[PDB]
């Protein structure tokens, strides 16, 4: 058992990136089973916060 | 099967003397004194031991299967804040990304490893997207 | 399975019992040893603060008023002084009315626990607290609070503690 | 270089209106606690100086 957390850009919404990937991945190609992940509204620091998080 | 205990009875100074010498003949003394309260300890305590180890089991037992659970689940939280973090430092500032769970099928990886390739390498191990492995064979 | 304690004086086995199946994850199977008892080190919230200061962990207040009535709440963080809310949302509010009752956090606000010098108090949405003890833990206070959404925790929302413990899992 | 000054700039501006909101989400946060804390110490003070006196 393995499973791959990826993130990606709404291409202009959240959506469309993950039917897009899907369509490519699990309906046609049946490479892997896949579903969104559901990450809440966390609240950003400044950028040097993040960096440090990294 | 190979030898036998016995007694022997002295004058109080000889047992240096006597376990020198014994040990000179290869007779080899069993270094005991009685004490009935000792004799019964061993017989108390392998009946004590035998008893907590089974007191202690069902608690501990139960203590594992619930702390594995918590342990479990804050690891998890910690993917969910480095996809939260890592989408915020390689995508632009207006949060506006999706995160997805993928599962591999058998010997299909280089496949999939390709097909993301294709799919985000405009956005320029590395890859042009947010990623992380999440295990499950936590028994090694 | 009725948890190992090392004494009280306000709870039973049918408190002990119905308690020890609501406490979260975080406490389940460990021992209660008793950080505070009006019975025993004597009556005054700075007391209660002082005994509590050396705490890491969760904390069960237990209070019985003058209608004998048991009532208390599940506490996620040590009873401390404060200039703002503390706590997080496994903490609850609890009463034996004479049924078993719990107010689980609603999810409605973050206003768990709070502790001025002269006053102690849980819950919140308005002038509203499921909770409030005076400095000298005589008179206290309960309405219903939107932190919980509790019933009056007492007989009568206005109470006078007749005595009071917290416990803690260590 | 200088159109990538202003993407630069543009960061810059997307972190001032973020924190802004922060800041604004912050202040907004803190006035509806208070207004519980003030409330609650206050009107409890009061009452219960008059329920000793009668």
């Amino acid at each position: 058992t393995e499973f791959w957390l990826i993130s990606a850009p709404g291409e202009k919404t959240c959506q469309q990136t993950w039917e897009k990937l899907h369509a490519a991945t699990t309906k046609n190609n049946n490479l892997a089973v896949s579903s969104k992940f559901n990450i809440p509204d966390l609240k950003v620091g400044t950028l040097d916060v993040l960096v440090g998080l990294s | 099967q190979d030898s036998y205990l016995c007694n022997v009875t002295l004058f109080k100074k000889a047992v240096d003397d006597f376990r020198h010498k014994a040990r000179e003949n290869k007779f080899i003394v069993r270094d005991f004194q009685y004490n009935e309260e000792e004799m019964r300890a061993d017989k108390e305590e392998m009946n004590r031991l035998s008893t907590d180890k089974k007191k202690q089991f069902g608690p501990l037992v139960r203590w594992l299967k619930v702390n594995f659970s918590e342990a479990f689940i804050a690891w998890i939280h910690i993917k969910a804040l480095r996809v939260f973090v890592e989408s915020v430092l390689r995508y632009g500032l207006p949060v506006n990304f999706q995160a997805m769970l993928l599962q591999p099928n058998k010997k299909s990886v280089k496949k999939l490893r390709e097909v993301l390739h294709e799919l985000y390498k405009h956005l320029d191990e590395y890859y042009p997207y947010v990623y992380y492995k999440i295990d499950c064979n936590l028994l090694e | 399975l009725p948890i190992l304690q090392s004494h009280s004086a306000l709870l039973e086995n049918m408190h002990i019992e119905q308690l020890a199946r609501r406490l979260p994850a975080r406490v389940q199977g460990y021992p209660w040893r008793l950080a505070y008892s009006t019975l025993e080190h004597g009556t005054s919230l700075k007391t209660l603060y002082r005994k509590s200061a050396s705490l890491d962990s969760p904390v069960l207040l237990v209070i019985k008023d003058m209608d004998n009535q048991i009532f208390g709440a599940y506490a996620t963080h040590p009873f401390r002084f404060s200039d703002h809310y503390y706590g997080t949302g496994e903490t609850f509010l609890y009463t034996f009315s004479p049924n078993f009752k719990v107010f689980k956090w609603s999810g409605e606000n973050s206003y768990f626990i709070n502790g001025d010098i002269s006053s102690l108090e849980l819950g919140g949405g308005g002038g509203r607290f499921g909770l409030w003890l005076d400095a000298d833990l005589y008179h206290g206070r309960s309405n219903s609070c939107s932190t919980f959404n509790n019933d009056i925790l007492s007989k009568k929302e206005d109470f006078i503690v007749q005595d009071l413990e917290v416990w803690t899992f260590e | 270089s200088d159109a990538d000054v202003q993407k630069q700039i543009k960061h810059m501006m997307a972190f001032i209106e973020q924190e802004a909101n922060e800041k604004a989400e912050e202040i907004d946060a803190k006035a509806e606690e208070e207004f519980n804390i003030e409330k609650g110490r206050l009107v409890q003070t009061q009452r219960l100086k008059i329920m000793e006196y009668y």
